[PDB]
């Protein structure tokens, strides 16, 4: 006769929904029934069947409820309420932790019975990755550390290289490897606050194409990048608490995150160059784009720029001796599903249609 | 060239030094013999009005001024 | 039954959590059982196993309540309430008795049993930031006595100075060692007045490089930084009651509190230059590059820009005659755990490799 | 059981405290008991002693209220509505009469038995601030009447002069003496709207610092200052009533309140110096410079940019057959106690030694 | 036992407060007691004598209310709510009627018993307001009409004179006349909606002082006034219901109200100038200037620049036949009560001080 | 004793007041007595002597209502939706009817008993009116169609002619003739978006002079009109769905609806040309002018500018078999009483004193 609210905060605990009207929609798919819900049935979203016998008696009143938004809304500030805290309890490197498992737990499902990706073709992704930089696995494993020591005007990393390379491809994939959001500074530094506000209790930032004064004769679009980034040196170098604005009212004052900046050939003042910690200069290469031209599924099903493509990269070559300890049980498993689908030959045979610029799966 | 005499006499009605337009030329003087500013000048001048106790300014008090500070410390005549 | 408010404001009180939604979600942990909670246990985080079993009768209902926001969000405005009380009875010289104090409350954890914290490392940064500029700590009573003296156009200081030579690094350090927040001006004077106002009833403040139109030859951007700073002439005299903004509706007319101004070897107009004290210029050292290069545990753990780093310079050096009657009981306490655990022939030792361009702590 | 709001509003009315989140914090130190409370023994705060025992019930259940911020918001909207009216029934001569009496309230404390302030270095101040300008105390009865009679395009003064000099330093006690706020036009014409509308209610505005185009060649940084002042014509005229803004929707269109407006030897436009009434020329004096070099109790205690100051050079040379005549019995009242404590000898030693360049009480 | 909306809400409409702090404090001021209030018996405010009797028993209870400044703004909304409807019932010359009589009753109070106002003073200005321009009153009756008759580009009127010669003094004393507000618009294009928003169900508008690019060579400084003004064709016009915003929702859609321009010899498009009616240029004139500096008692007690005034000289020269049929009545009332006080050679005189430039009552 | 908030909406409905403020007052006059009240007896406003015996038992109750803005808000609310809806149900053309019918409403009330419209003032603004362009009438029939047909790229028309010569005269009553708002964009693109909002659910817009760069050498102001039009390209075509914002909020995403742009022989881009249907080059006739110059009935009772008038030239030219086929028998009943009233040579006669120079009714 009444509806609960510590049961649709449950819920959004769970899935961790940061989102008002998301987590209203998702939650009103219990209030019918999941005796023949297809979507529990077809195994779908995990975030379906495994929750509506949960909340099928709340959410049965849920629907006759005149704040369905109100309850949903507490929930959301609940979830905020957690990254507020462990951005502060945990370490930089027990965040990855959990944000690793998180990422292999869609694995345990996708790779499993109730999912329909095919680990070949994330193997596949896993060669063209490392075909596009030197080293490309022990980059990550720098980054990621990088990420976790945390050091003061020595925490940006610059993705500086021409249009079409493979910038936009791992800046976006390392983004879900470890965890955060992506922001612009294209726009005037009006809107900056409103934007540079979704930093707040992240882990990295992304900054896409910074567009500067420099480069005029490349034909390269002059913009604010550059200028704005100039225009946010505490913000970059991190050793004193900037402000940040969510909604109006102020809800943090803490750390910028570190992260990525990406651009393409501008010039750098060297008052921000000195911001940063190393520049990786990304080489249109030619047996890439071919490469693709015979493996769709990679920019089809995102593989390419997936965290999750990363992940596996980290867990073929990386040791299991760099991993949390608590994790390390949990990498050692892949690491026999995949020597056992894949050896070494099928592996770097993979690897060699990218030479080529042929499928890697060929 | 001088000191404007209006430069001086506006320290002379802070402190309530009565002097007139004959009183004040005659600092005015004292601010081209050794170049003390108008500011400097009546700094120094009342210094002179204590330790020979003088609440009061003639053109005395005003001329052993020359004779007694600035006398023995003239920057113009070395 | 019913929820207690009294209690939640009154651990609002105990934290100084001038936030919304970490309140919450601090509050929000001990509606379990402290009974096998790890985090009281393991002893992480002093506002938790210190203030569970004392709140955890209000915040068992408290996960039942519908007004979770609602009664953390007034603990907030009791908080802020405290501070814009504080910022008119105590004296500056209390005020800051008040965070010296506190700033050994956390030594006296991290430097204890339930802490992480090597007071080797700490008192090793104590010699990198000695050697950062001539009698450092000299200068440090210098700076604290100018802001507790507060005198009109007679407040701010210079740390201008080239990119990379310590600037960012003790600039940050002096915000915690004192108090306060750090704003920029880098961005237009649209967005200025929603940034000034986060020096309400604040202590200092921290401009983190302003751009300026001069240096143009020295490949140095310019921006609005040195301008700003002009358009706030009152701003930086502190002999009349500025006004400052605090989420839409007005909250406070009071003295705009003096600070620290950076900058990159900018021009300064001599209308700006005659609203400052002194004029640090901060030296590119290579000693000092060296030997950061062999102490990762400063950059890392956060030694060299961390306010209590200062402390222990400030209590090592400076005698107890200078430091509040009220701490004069607490100085000497350190005086003689400091001398207990390292000598002056220790200490020397490390600024010694600090010259040769080693570890501190070799 | 149930809280009382006239009794907050009681206290609002008293403190005359226009400020929600400090209204609160005060009120909220009066929810323990005044048998203990230090500050009540100590005499720190008449805010505090004076109305504990007056509250202490009221704020005993105030604490329990699940409407804190929402009791003393009422009550400050109290306190502004009492100005509103005011500024509209009592002449702006009565204004000032309740001015002076609250200024002579805070010196029978400080100059009492639960004081700490030293009559003789505000009367010292009173000897430094009539040798900042030609008939000091003359020219303070001149501006107090300008603004009492209250002239259309015979209102603002101008305070004109290069840096250092004693600008700031009057045009900020006559502030305090008078009774208002102190703006700033330096910003552009945007916040200019969220920044006039402090003028609400008041009596006279202090613009710091005005910058123009003029004084290019003098290293006088160009603004918006002088043009600013153009653009508001009307405003400074007063024969109109004016547009104000005050959160949001409007809370006001009345008369723009007469002021001052200080600059830095810039250019001003005929159009403009047309609506001022007297230019003051400060001049940067030496012998006022080497003397706060031994006086550093006047801009240590704020006594040269006191209002409290300027009302003992009121009361010592300008009559009593001058001031209000429900005024004149509190006027002879300290022509006793400053006669009584200092003679004429006392009194003009100390404008001696300001002559000289040494300590204003030696 | 509960507080009286409707008395609320009936001395609004009765005291006609648009104003929200204002009409509490007004209010506020009844729960007390008219038995011994010394504003009662001293007869100082109307709205204050006239009105505790009728509203002493609410009064004593709103006291107690927690929604003092609800309780009033619905008040508020119900005045301005009278005003909306006005704006479309009474034709234009009947919204002046009852002006006529507003302004009427004021007179009827400060030139009785009552009243502290010198009949003499007021007369005195009659005389010094026709020594203005030529045929002032005959100019006065024209614009009058000019705004009820309400001609589509053919209403506002041009006040372009140089500086200090009456402008500011005619255009404000009009709009207290006729009734209306007074805006600007040398203000960015950006808050100009913020402030246009102010003529909503208003009789007529008033620009102070335009800027133009024009008179660069007459030391006059260029703005957006002129600019603004043609921006604004339409609103010049009034042929269509132009758009309006009241604190943020927007509050109306009607046409904009006619009014006067104001500026100093600017240059003016003749785009612009077509959407006037006639152009009056003020002549900086001696005798006048000369004439205040005998006749104090004109600046202080503001009536050159009063609307009182201006109506003083409508029933001294205008006949009763072209008032309102409904007013002719009280119109004969005081060219009775004026030609008993004085006579036509009384009159006269005082116009002959002003020729002289001595006071014009002598 | 409860209000009733139906009954309200209900006379929302009727009048169709889509105003707040303005549903409430008049709504406030129901609660007094329609017995002796005499803007029913006088029969003055058809919104108030129609209603208030059906109202007037609420509105008793309204009166002491502590929510007398909510329960006519909600009511505005309705209103609003009824248009909301009838923009999606009615054809273009059927909007139109409604239209036509609402100006015969009033026509039937204005030229009966209860009003005071002289048809032959009326009759003679549509005899200058017809003097005003070749084939007047004509052309309003195509302008009408042209709105109803709907043609992308086709629907705007242009009325580009020099000052004063009938563009905001025709432009104007066109408006009211069909139904709609008239903006602005002379201010800059930034209030833009909140005056392009007003045009939600509207049938057509107007917008008033529109500045350009061009004409710079015929003394013509240049702003940001025409560039506007052309930053709104889409806008002008209709071809997709445009965003428009009301009230914070969005209230709604729709096709921009067509309408009138005038300007004063500004330069008009091809790529905006190509935008409009037809262009009305304006002429400023003489015979025109020297016309109202001696009928001023048309000026002052808004006549030339009235979309009744347009109505009446509508029925007296236009043939039945034009209009719907709902109101055909009404253009019959208005066609029977004009030629009753005037025949043909009386008619004419009226246009030949147009001819001439003097009054239309001579
Ligand atoms: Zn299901
Ligand atoms: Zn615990
Ligand atoms: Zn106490
Ligand atoms: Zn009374
Ligand atoms: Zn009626």
């Amino acid at each position: 006769k009444q509806v609960s609210w510590k049961l649709v905060t449950e819920y959004a605990m769970e899935t961790k929904c940061d989102d008002v009207l998301l987590l209203l929609g998702m939650y009103l798919e219990f209030q019918y029934s999941f005796e023949m819900c297809l979507k529990c049935i077809k195994k779908e979203q995990p975030s379906h069947y495994k929750y509506h016998e949960k909340h099928y008696a709340n959410a049965a009143i849920f629907a006759d409820s005149k704040n369905q938004k109100t309850i949903c809304q507490q929930a959301v500030d609940t979830v905020l309420a957690k990254k507020r805290v462990d951005s502060l309890q945990l370490t930089r490197e027990q965040m990855l932790t959990n944000r690793f498992n998180d990422l292999l737990d869609r694995m345990d499902i996708m790779f499993g019975s109730t999912g329909s990706a095919d680990i070949e073709e994330w193997m596949a992704g896993v060669a063209w990755l490392h075909c596009l930089l030197p080293k490309m696995d022990s980059v990550v494993y720098d980054f990621l550390k990088c990420m976790v020591y945390n050091i003061p005007k020595k925490r940006y990393w610059l993705f500086k290289g021409p249009i079409d390379s493979g910038k936009t491809t791992l800046a976006a994939a390392l983004l879900e490897l470890c965890g955060g959001k992506a922001l612009n500074v294209n726009l005037p530094l009006d809107r900056l606050n409103f934007e540079l506000g979704v930093a707040i209790d992240q882990f990295l930032v992304v900054f896409e194409d910074v567009k500067g004064t420099g480069g005029e004769s490349r034909d390269l679009p002059s913009g604010q990048g550059i200028n704005n980034l100039d225009n946010l040196r505490d913000y970059l170098d991190g050793s004193v608490k900037v402000n940040l604005e969510k909604k109006h009212l102020n809800k943090r004052t803490q750390i910028f995150p570190p992260g990525i900046v990406t651009m393409n050939e501008y010039s750098v003042p060297k008052t921000l160059q000195a911001r940063f910690v190393k520049q990786i200069d990304f080489r249109p290469k030619d047996y890439l784009k071919h490469c693709l031209e015979r493996s769709e599924f990679l920019l089809e099903k995102r593989i390419i720029q997936s965290g999750i493509a990363l992940l596996l990269m980290l867990i073929w070559y990386r040791p299991v001796a760099e991993f949390a300890q608590s994790i390390q049980s949990r990498i050692v498993e892949w690491k026999e599903r995949l020597d056992k689908e894949f050896s070494l030959s099928v592996y770097q045979k993979m690897k060699f249609n990218v030479a080529m610029g042929i499928g890697v799966l060929d | 060239m001088s000191a404007s005499a209006q430069q001086l006499a506006e320290e002379l009605q802070i402190f309530g030094l009565d002097c007139e337009e004959a009183l004040i030329e005659k600092l005015v003087e004292l601010c081209v013999q050794y170049g003390q500013n108008e500011e400097g000048m009546v700094g120094e001048l009342i210094a002179f009005c204590t330790s020979t106790h003088k609440v009061g300014l003639t053109s005395e008090i005003l001329n052993s001024f020359e004779h007694e500070f600035l006398s023995k410390r003239l920057s113009k005549a070395r």
